[PDB]
This record gives C-alpha cells, sequence and structure tokens, in this order.
C-alpha cells in the first residue's frame, strides 16, 4: 500500500558521518510512526531510530549520543542524523513505517559502510 | 527463605506471542493491555505496545523467570482506556526473528510448592553480568531481585512477605548476593570449559525448590542448573546423586560428590524448604489458600469452535476436546487460557469440551 524511498547511504571514514532519509509515499495521514532498524552480523535486525508524527524519540542503545533522527512538518519524510561512526555501525539500514492501524511498511535498506 | 550456604562452584527458542486485556473490554472503562512473550531462548528481548502506529510511554513487565524447559516468559502490561478508533498491538524483536514481529489487540485440596528461579546473564565489556532471581510460592511471586535495580537488596512482592522483619530481609539479601558471587565464578569456569571466547554472551539458570502435598508433608525435591538453556547438572529425584550431562560436567560432579554437596542440599531441601513453605501459607492464607473457579464459556466448508476459562487460580487446568494456548497471566494473579478445534459446519454438537481445575468440584463438559 506504501511505498519508502531510502536515500543517503553509502562509504565513510571511521569517525565521518551521513545523513539517512526516508519518504513514505500514499496518504499523509496514513503513516505515523517512521524510524529505522539496522541488519545484524546474525539474523535479527536492531532499532537505531525511530519517530512519531508528534516528534517522540527513540533510539537504541548503541547509537545513543551519536545518532539523531528528525521529522519534516509538512511531508511524511524522516533524516538520520549519523555521527562519529565506527565500523561497528557497517550494516544496512531498513527504513521502517507504522500505519495508525499498526501495519509495518519497510523499504529495501540502503548499506552503510565504515572502512 | 533461600539456601543459607553459600552454593559449591563449578540452543536458540523463538518466542510465543499473546495480546489481551486483563479484564472483557467495554469501551470507556479503565483496563490492561498485556503482551504474554513466553518460550524463548536466550533471554534478550524487545517488547512494545503500540497505540494506533505510535510507542506506549509508561509500560512495565515482570521480572524474568523459566519454565521446566528453561525457556523464558514475560508479561509487559500497561493501563489503558480502549475506545472506539483506538487500535492496539504488541511488537516483539527477538534473535531469531528476521524482523520484529507485531501482533494486534483483537477486541472480538492440591498440593503447594516453594520455588526459586536463578538467571545470570554475561555482558562482555559492559560491566558486572546481568543477576536475577525471583521466588515462587505455587503460583505467586513473593520476592525478586535485580543486580540492574537500585535497592540492590531483597524486595517484597507480595502482601503477606512484608510482613517479615529487618532480620529476615538482611539475611535473604546476604544470601541472594552469595548466589550471585557463585553464578559470577561459574560463567567464567564455564566459559573455558567449553572454549568459549571471552567476547559472546552467556547464560547460567538454577532452580531449586521443595513440594509439599495437602498435608503439607514434603514430596519431591528440586535443584537443577542449566548452561545456555542446556541442562548442565542436576540433583536426581532421590536427593542423594546427581546427573551429569556432558563430558564437561563431570568434573564438576566428582568434585561435590568429593565434598558431599548433596547432604546439605537433601537436608535443605527437606527441612528448610519446607517449614518455611508452611509459615508462607499461613501468613499469606487469605491469598495462597484460595481457589478461584475459572468463568467458563464457548466461541465459534469448516468453523471454530474455542472454549474458554478466565479469572481462575491456580493456574493448573486442562482443556481438552472429544489448537492449546499457553496458559497467561491476567496480571492480576489470575490466569487465561482457550483451546480450539476445527469443525465441518453442522456437526458442531458431536463435540464437547472439558474442563479439569483444582477450584471446580467437578469436571465441566461443554458443547453447542
Amino acid at each position: 500500500e506504501v511505498k519508502l524511498v531510502e536515500s543517503g547511504g553509502g562509504l565513510v571514514q571511521p569517525g565521518g558521518s551521513l545523513r539517512l532519509s526516508c519518504a513514505a509515499s500514499g496518504s499523509i495521514f496514513s503513516i505515523n510512526t517512521m524510524g529505522w532498524y539496522r541488519q545484524t552480523p546474525g539474523k535479527q535486525r536492531d532499532l537505531v531510530a525511530d519517530i512519531s508524527s508528534g516528534g517522540s524519540t527513540k533510539y537504541g542503545d548503541s547509537v545513543k549520543g551519536r545518532f539523531t533522527i528528525s521529522r519534516d512538518n509538512t511531508k511524511n519524510t524522516v533524516y538520520l542524523q549519523m555521527n562519529s561512526l565506527k565500523p561497528e555501525d557497517t550494516a544496512v539500514y531498513y527504513c521502517y513505517g507504522l500505519s495508525y492501524s499498526n501495519d509495518d511498511y519497510w523499504g529495501q535498506g540502503t548499506q552503510v559502510t565504515v572502512s | 527463605y533461600m539456601l543459607d550456604l553459600q552454593p559449591e562452584t563449578t540452543i536458540q527458542r523463538t518466542p510465543k506471542i499473546q495480546v489481551y486485556s486483563r479484564h472483557p473490554a467495554e469501551n470507556g472503562k479503565s483496563n490492561f493491555l498485556n503482551c504474554y512473550v513466553s518460550g524463548f531462548h536466550p533471554s534478550d528481548i524487545e517488547v512494545d505496545l503500540l497505540k494506533n502506529g505510535e510507542r506506549i510511554e509508561k509500560v512495565e513487565h515482570s521480572d524474568l523467570s523459566f519454565s521446566k524447559d528453561w525457556s523464558f516468559y514475560l508479561l509487559y502490561y500497561t493501563e489503558f482506556t480502549p475506545t472506539e478508533k483506538d487500535e492496539y498491538a504488541c511488537r516483539v524483536n527477538h534473535v531469531t526473528l528476521s524482523q520484529p514481529k507485531i501482533v494486534k489487540w483483537d477486541r472480538d485440596s492440591g498440593s503447594h510448592s516453594m520455588r526459586y528461579f536463578f538467571t545470570s546473564v554475561s555482558r562482555p565489556g559492559r560491566g558486572e553480568p546481568r543477576f536475577i532471581a525471583v521466588g515462587y510460592v505455587d503460583d505467586t511471586q513473593f520476592v525478586r531481585f535485580d543486580s540492574d535495580a537500585a535497592s540492590q537488596r531483597m524486595e517484597p512482592r507480595a502482601p503477606w512477605i512484608e510482613q517479615e522483619g529487618p532480620e529476615y530481609w538482611d539475611g535473604e539479601t546476604r544470601k541472594v548476593k552469595a548466589h550471585s558471587q557463585t553464578h559470577r565464578v561459574d560463567l567464567g569456569t564455564l566459559r573455558g570449559a567449553y572454549n568459549q571466547s571471552e567476547a559472546g554472551s552467556h547464560t547460567v539458570q538454577r532452580m531449586y525448590g521443595c513440594d509439599v502435598g495437602s498435608d503439607w508433608r514434603f514430596l519431591r525435591g528440586y535443584h537443577q542448573y542449566a548452561y545456555d538453556g542446556k541442562d548442565y547438572i542436576a540433583l536426581k529425584e532421590d536427593l542423594r546423586s546427581w546427573t551429569a550431562a556432558d563430558m564437561a560436567a563431570q568434573t564438576t560432579k566428582h568434585k561435590w560428590e568429593a565434598a558431599h554437596v548433596a547432604e546439605q542440599l537433601r537436608a535443605y531441601l527437606e527441612g528448610t524448604c519446607v517449614e518455611w513453605l508452611r509459615r508462607y501459607l499461613e501468613n499469606g492464607k487469605e491469598t495462597l489458600q484460595r481457589t478461584d473457579a475459572p468463568k467458563t464459556h464457548m466461541t465459534h466448508h469448516e468453523a471454530t469452535l474455542r472454549c474458554w476459562a478466565l479469572s481462575f487460580y491456580p493456574a493448573e487446568i486442562t482443556l481438552t476436546w472429544q489448537e492449546l494456548v499457553e496458559t497467561r497471566p491476567a496480571g492480576d494473579g489470575t490466569f487465561q487460557k482457550w483451546a480450539a478445534v476445527v469443525v465441518p459446519s453442522g456437526q458442531e454438537q458431536r463435540y464437547t469440551c472439558h474442563v479439569q481445575h483444582e477450584g471446580l468440584p467437578k469436571p465441566l463438559t461443554l458443547r453447542w
């Protein structure tokens, strides 16, 4: 139903920064929470950051203090400012969104690599 | 009342999820939303309660415990007043899941026991290990310890136990910290006995307690040990010899049989455990000696028949047809359960649902 377009990934040197962005399609009243999980070396994907339409944020412990998530007031677009990146932050970062009926939508993902 | 003597020193399951309310949902009436995760290993789990695609801020959870098969269970719950447009759910992440799982809230005369559960989880390069301990009388928890909590003391979790004075609480705290020191050593020892690096996370689980009959006489005693959810060493049913699981544990079995550890445990299990179970049953007899009968009901090419049992204590129950979902905590001390069976439409009278519970005069048979 919803399309999530991701961009902003790539390669960066240790200590560098990247800005991820995710834009939701469809109705503007069809998405509430948006954020990012990231692939672990194993099977699961861990929470990085997400934000409600009202601006409530929650971060994963391993990025607290370094990562910051924000949202555009008008459009359903979120931004993830990643600072002080380390090699252990290398992973595929999946954008996601929750409908107001608690339906989850997932993007393709964007590979982030730190030398 | 835990072991007074310091204890002698030395697989991945996915969670089952249930989302439900404490009481039947009535629009505009205060209630409680529950997410019961059970049967998972290891213990790391992320659980969220969702309201209209948004995280619920003030969510509480129960203290970690585990079952006979060593798998863990937890109850996440929060207060809420359901209204027309609101939609609720629960999200769970776990090492066994490719992506978090969402489960939506579908609105539409007996033995006694004392049990202590201990869980210790290593945190490589993150400080001390996590140590959690809980005490049970039958299906009612009454004490707890969490190394991450503020008090660093054994804390009450039932009304009757708060009677006890500082001498009791000082001792229990001294004892639990001793259980902690032992577990901390075993973690490093077992890491070496399994040739594991100092980089991974590992779990040690201990369980011991005693059973009494309706006459409060000793029936059975337990003492078991597990590493990463796998049996390591346990005391046999006779409390006089040990069962070693693999080659690594036999060294400990011989060190313990050399030090006659099973005699001190048997004395505790047969005597002290029984004596304090008796005192607990009397002190909280308004709670622990009650029986709440299940308020029973039934729900309905093929069709589905579901038998429902709600607000019953203790949890021991049997629902059988002539899909069974795990018994779950209501959050107020009672429990719930239902069973299901598929049926070609029309032949719904040739089936019956039988309910054997400790609080019912005689079995109940339910059919459409």
